[PDB]
């Protein structure tokens, strides 16, 4: 019943950098220090156990160090698939305790988004609603503005947005933005438009369609 | 090959009990210790309790040791955890994991969500691949999985054979109380009148399955 603390607990590094998350226990933990890796929405995997030993199939660029209350994880080359949260666990005293995890994000070269718009399904309009969807796809950085103009007229707070986690093989993102308004108000407007603005895009992309007649 | 599969999770009104099982394959049960973890959504891993098959020895994390209890069924190779007087703070994913000083094989998880809400099955809708003009080189179609509660919704394209180009976004709790999610893939434009695209939605808390066809064009 040792507090485990990791520092830092969010991190960005280009592919090929070394990385160092440290983990420090409130007590001499005697080298019973293991490191877990957990990909977004999976069980954690054991990389290193007993400060510096590797689990089977855990690649050489990962290593562990330390003693007493201080220990470190070092990935010596970031590879895009080291996108995970890593946790340290003490195995010295009951209960076993964990750190808060560190978030390693892979910093890479600007990708510009592929914008796509979907009109509302005739089925859904039958259920009394419409959900106009824009997909900004496979871009980088996570920062990109989206706005909805319904007949050349900015809309407000009637669009939620969702983002994916970073892609394992090529460190990019994807974002849905869904405007959603009733059948009655969809049916009383004509052009529907989605406006993306991002770093690697020299000018705002507008992706649009007709008919609030659907 | 070791399998730790856990189950039992789902919706619970506050005040109710739950019983999770953790089923084992591929090793002699009796030789390793079983432990239940918990991870509250977007947070740290917590420990909850431990059992030794061999003598039914049991450690219990004191914050939980009042309300949560552990059992093993030596014959059936199943670890269990009884959960009592669930408050909403215990909404989380629960993992079982094996071994003492480190857990080498872990489970897959089961989410217990404690909410006074009801369960609803989702209404899957097409995100219909609009005009091969705008969509030129690669088109993108998907399914809007609407209005469910509790989570999750699994989504698959083409009975698990379309695996590349798929993006299933995080679900948004909407205004509703109910969630909404989306899965989308990016196929070659070229392939639209040479193949059907089907999203397969399973939302297990209401064991709603639906396979939907996402076909061509859109508004009218």
């Amino acid at each position: 019943d040792i507090q485990m603390t990791q520092s830092p607990s969010s991190l960005s590094a280009s592919v090929g950098d070394r990385v160092t998350i440290t983990c420090r226990a409130s007590q001499d933990i005697n080298n019973y220090l293991n490191w877990y890796q957990q990909k977004p929405g999976k069980a954690p995997k054991l990389l290193i156990y007993y400060t510096s030993t590797l689990h089977s199939g855990v690649p050489s660029r990962f290593s562990g160090s330390g003693s007493g209350t201080d220990y470190t994880l070092t990935i010596s080359s970031l590879q895009p698939e080291d996108f995970a949260t890593y946790y340290c666990q003490q195995g010295n005293t009951l209960p076993p305790t964990f750190g808060q995890g560190t978030k390693v994000e892979i910093k890479r070269t600007v990708a510009a988004p592929s914008v796509f718009i979907f009109p509302p399904s005739d089925e859904q309009l039958k259920s009394g609603t419409a959900s106009v969807v824009c997909l900004l796809n496979n871009f980088y950085p996570r920062e990109a503005k989206v706005q909805w103009k319904v007949d050349n007229a900015l809309q407000s707070g009637n669009s939620q947005e969702s983002v994916t986690e970073q892609d394992s093989k090529d460190s990019t993102y994807s974002l849905s933005s869904t405007l959603t308004l009733s059948k009655a108000d969809y049916e009383k407007h004509k052009v529907y438009a989605c406006e993306v603005t991002h770093q690697g895009l020299s000018s705002p992309v507008t992706k649009s369609f007709n008919r609030g007649e659907c | 090959e070791v399998q730790l599969v856990e189950s039992g999770g789902g919706l619970v009104q506050p005040g109710g009990s739950l019983r999770l099982s953790c089923a084992t394959s591929g090793y002699t049960f009796t030789e390793y210790t079983m432990h239940w973890m918990r991870q509250a959504p977007g947070k740290g891993l917590e420990w909850v309790a431990g059992i030794n098959p061999k003598n039914g020895g049991t450690s219990h994390n004191q914050r939980f040791m009042d309300r949560f209890t552990i059992s093993v069924d030596k014959s059936t190779s199943t670890a269990y955890m009884q959960m009592n007087s669930l408050r909403a703070e215990d909404t989380a994913v629960y993992y079982c994991a094996r071994w003492r000083r480190y857990f080498d094989v872990w489970g897959q998880g089961t989410l217990v969500t404690v909410s006074s809400a009801s369960t609803k099955g989702p209404s899957v809708f097409p995100l219909a691949p609009s005009s091969k003009s705008t969509s030129g080189g690669t088109a993108a179609l998907g399914c809007l999985v609407k209005d469910y509660f509790p989570e999750p919704v699994t989504v698959s394209w083409n009975s698990g054979a379309l695996t590349s180009g798929v993006h299933t976004f995080p679900a948004v709790l909407q205004s509703s109380g109910l969630y909404s999610l989306s899965s989308v893939v990016t196929v070659p434009s070229s392939s639209l009148g040479t193949q059907t695209y089907i999203c397969n939605v399973n939302h297990k808390p209401s064991n709603t399955k639906v396979d939907k066809k996402v076909e061509p064009k859109s508004c009218d």
